[PDB]
């Protein structure tokens, strides 16, 4: 996945 | 001049509530302070910074009124495509009041002539004077960009973004009442906001110091590849 760290921090409450 | 509406009161409240709750761990700001003074420790500390910052803008812009409605795809490009232009926002907003950060930022393996020239820009963001609502208002403009690359749905954004601009033209007439040029001149200073995306890249390209590398986080938002 591109920007996967970006997309953890965007779905983690 | 013009007061704000009721509903314009409730999302300044809402923004205001999300710029101030999260900072930086404290055990950086010891760092900033106490920590060895060499290029080296430089970039490991104000890249930590800077990886701490991102994680701040991902926790503020969730908190946006609207901002979790659009879609997934979109919300990951605006914050990729924002990160940088709120982190100069933000390095405004603290040098116009520590100048022991602006000694570790001049010896960082940063060349000064980069530095001189955006220090001189956050001291031409220092002389508008702005309040912290005009801070975290002109960074939820910013984030909510419609024009940033790769959006698919930019109508989306523009209804998210042109409520904060009505707020902040308010803002500059409650606050700036004397100058009535003041939004315009808020609004001229993004414009050159985005001019400095391109040479924080390029800059990137040479930024080295003993072969360190760059976090993962900032790998992915800074494009270091
Ligand atoms: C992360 C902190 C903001 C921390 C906070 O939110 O309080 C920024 C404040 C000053 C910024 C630095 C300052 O703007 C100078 C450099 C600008 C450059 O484009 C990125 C590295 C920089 C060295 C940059 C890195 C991030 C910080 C150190």
């Amino acid at each position: 996945k591109e920007n996967a760290l970006l997309r953890y921090l965007l779905d983690k409450d | 001049h013009m007061e704000l509406t009721p509903d314009q009161q409730t999302l300044l409240h809402f923004i205001m509530d999300s710029y101030n709750k999260q900072r930086m761990p404290q055990e950086i700001t010891n760092k900033i302070l106490k920590e060895e003074f060499s290029a080296e420790e430089n970039f490991l500390i104000l890249t930590e910074m800077a990886t701490n910052h991102v994680q701040v803008l991902v926790e503020f812009t969730k908190k946006l009124p609207g901002f979790q409605t659009l879609d997934h795809e979109d919300q990951i490009a605006l914050l990729k495509g924002s990160a940088v232009e709120a982190m100069f926002l933000r390095s405004a907003e603290i040098f116009n009041k520590s100048d022991l950060l602006e000694e570790r930022i001049r010896n960082s393996g940063i060349s000064d002539e980069y530095i001189t020239p955006m220090f001189s820009f956050y001291k031409s963001i220092g002389e508008l004077k702005m309040t912290q609502e005009e801070y975290a208002l002109l960074t939820a403009i910013v984030i909510l960009s419609p024009d940033r690359q790769y959006i698919k749905d930019r109508e989306a954004v523009e209804k998210l973004q042109e409520p904060l601009l009505d707020v902040l033209q308010k803002l500059c007439k409650i606050h700036q009442p004397e100058n009535p040029q003041h939004f315009a001149c808020l609004l001229g200073r993004l414009t050159e906001l985005r001019t400095f995306n391109h040479h924080h890249a390029e800059m990137l390209m040479s930024w080295r110091v003993n072969d360190h590398k760059f976090t993962p986080l900032l790998c992915e938002i800074w494009d270091v590849q």
